[PDB]
């Protein structure tokens, strides 16, 4: 195996980047290059010497020069946020096929936007099911950064909570989302609990009640 | 498997792009190493995907199609009397005097084959040899190749 | 574009086996090479093994970590593919693709056997390898709010609690309902069971009437969950 890439690099909103790809098999073999996004299919953009499939942008461009392969954005633009991934052969001649381990690219200076939050108290059926389990769902956000904090009435709470590490949307921006596990008692003797999410220094603040 | 008797080697007369197609084809249509039709497929993939090699000092084609067409491994060699124009297969009208068609139906040995031809036409010595030599000497001087 | 649609997976035990499948249509299947190709979860894309022609006699060509284990056969009369695994370990779960693959060869400056490359993917399926048991989610509603959405429109979902292994899929209104639809990332608890949840944003004014049902398939337990979700 081993063609290596670089973990991650960035890239100025319409600027120039490239990501390369090294390895001993390059030095007879080209590579093909894949775009990933998260629960996504691959998608090749270029394989062979210059060779692009049609619905391919102009933008992406494949060269290669000893025992490396490069895929170059030429002004890059939010969409290309993704992982890159390129394939070769393992060895020179050889009749298997490899990748690389992919490279992140997150694409800079895409407008700030502002986390929509929305909190569900747990439901009648769920406390019969002698459960509880408050919802907060964040969306909607970038940059990808949030920090969530739980309150029973004013006091934090830190037991009982789950929070997912925020994901790409299909419209570029960032989804996560955070549950407070509960006993219907400890629910039902409070007069609130809030869920509260920070971004970027701002705060939004969604409180709800046993009733 | 290669497959390369001694009669898929043969000399063209003062012949059309097509005719040469053809003329190959045939001992490779007398053994099932081909479909019927294989000529046919072979002279539609030129005019799309052209096989001219521009290289000095003897102008090569290289005529092929999908290995779908293929049932058993052949090559076929023509020395034309005459240069005829092939297309570049570049996108850039190269004079051809040596034709090797080839039905390989495997991408490994097709990919072997490519190879191997690029490193013989890069061998101005052998390529003249092939102007000159007859239908046995081409013969035997390209079958020891392995 | 081709259709490429892998299934099989699913849980399996460590040392157990299992078949993948995948079915394809939209170009010549019989005279294509395909490709399996995988993601373990958070890690890159990891070929695994593919199948040639006729004319190369439908060899097949083995990832180190695999060979001797997997078996790669295809049955061109009903366009499948398939993928036989046995003595699974941890370290082959994860999303198992097929990709039609194109061989390439530039005639210049090429060297044998050229390159291959993946024209096509489907949208894979999860393989979960794991001593620990299937369990099928509780499906709760979350009633419908307005209170953080857009005038004239209110936010329902359905909370889909402790289910393993993953995936669940959730619809709304058997598929009749896609706009507005948003179903987030699962979140792992430390119990190792997952849960996740679905909105949809609907207009206030069709509270009264429609109904909304989320349906939740865990294939894994064999569960299928049409949830009702109503006011208040």
């Amino acid at each position: 195996y081993e063609l290596t890439q670089e973990t991650g690099v960035s890239v100025a909103l319409g600027d120039t980047v490239t990501i390369t790809c090294e390895g001993d098999s390059l030095e007879s073999h080209y590579a093909s290059w894949y775009q990933k996004k998260p629960g996504q299919a691959p998608i090749l953009l270029f394989y062979g010497d210059d060779n692009r499939p049609s619905g391919v942008p102009d933008r992406f461009s494949g060269d290669a020069d000893g025992n490396e392969a490069s895929l170059t954005i030429d002004g890059a633009q939010a969409e290309d946020d993704a992982e890159y991934y390129c394939s070769s052969r393992d060895k020179s001649g050889s009749r298997l096929s490899v990748f690389g381990g992919g490279t992140k690219l997150t694409v800079l200076s895409q407008p700030k936007a502002a986390p929509s939050v929305t909190l569900f108290p747990p439901s009648s059926e769920e406390l019969q099911a002698n459960k509880a389990t408050l919802v907060c769902l964040i969306s909607d956000f970038y940059p990808g950064a949030v920090t969530v904090a739980w309150k029973a009435d004013s006091s934090p709470v830190k037991a009982g909570v789950e929070t997912t590490t925020p994901s790409k949307q299909s419209n570029n921006k960032y989804a996560a989302s955070s549950y407070l596990s509960l006993t219907p008692e400890q629910w039902k003797s409070h007069r609130s609990y809030s869920c509260q999410v920070t971004h970027e220094g701002s705060t939004v603040e969604k409180t709800v009640a046993p009733t | 498997g290669i497959h390369f008797r001694r009669h898929y080697v043969r000399h063209l007369p003062k012949v059309s792009q097509n005719d040469i197609i053809k003329a190959l084809a045939s001992p490779l249509i007398n053994d099932g190493m081909v479909v019927s039709d294989f000529a046919d497929h072979v002279i539609t993939r030129e005019q799309n995907f052209p096989t001219g090699l521009p290289v000095e000092p003897v102008g090569v084609a290289i005529p092929h199609t999908d290995s779908k067409y293929v049932r058993q491994n052949a090559i076929s060699v023509g020395i034309l009397a005459e240069p005829v124009n092939f297309e570049d297969a570049g996108g850039e009208p190269v004079p051809v005097r040596v034709v090797f068609m080839l039905a390989l139906g495997n991408w490994f040995d097709i990919t072997n084959v490519l190879w191997w031809i690029k490193a013989v036409i890069q061998d101005e010595d052998f390529m003249q040899q092939l102007l000159v030599m007859n239908d046995d000497e081409i013969y035997q001087s390209i079958y020891t190749r392995i | 574009e081709v259709q490429l649609v892998e299934s099989g997976g699913g849980l399996v035990k460590p040392g157990g086996s299992l078949r993948l499948s995948c079915s394809a249509s939209g170009f010549d299947f019989d005279n294509a090479w395909m490709t399996w190709v995988r993601q373990p979860p958070g890690k890159g894309l990891e070929w695994v093994g593919r199948i040639t022609g006729p004319g190369e006699g439908w060899s097949v060509d083995y990832a180190a970590p695999v060979e001797g284990r997997f078996t790669i056969s295809r049955l061109n009369s009903i366009n499948f593919l398939y993928l036989e695994m046995n003595n699974l370990r941890m370290e082959d779960s994860g999303l198992y693709f097929c990709a039609r693959t194109g061989k390439y060869y530039d005639f210049w400056s090429g060297y044998p056997p050229g390159e291959e490359y993946f024209q096509d993917w489907g949208r894979g399926t999860l393989v979960t390898v794991s001593s620990a048991s299937t369990k099928g989610p509780s499906v709760f509603p979350l009633a419908p709010s307005s209170k953080s959405t857009s005038g004239g429109t209110a936010a329902l979902g359905c909370l889909v609690k402790d289910y393993f292994p993953e995936p669940v899929t959730v619809s709304w209104n058997s598929g009749a309902l896609t706009s507005g639809v948003h179903t987030f990332p699962a979140v792992l608890q430390s119990s190792g069971l997952y849960s996740l949840s679905s909105v949809v944003t609907v207009p206030s004014s069709s509270l009264g009437t429609q109904t909304y049902i989320c349906n939740v398939n865990h294939k894994p337990s064999n569960t299928k969950v049409d949830k009702r979700v109503e006011p208040k």
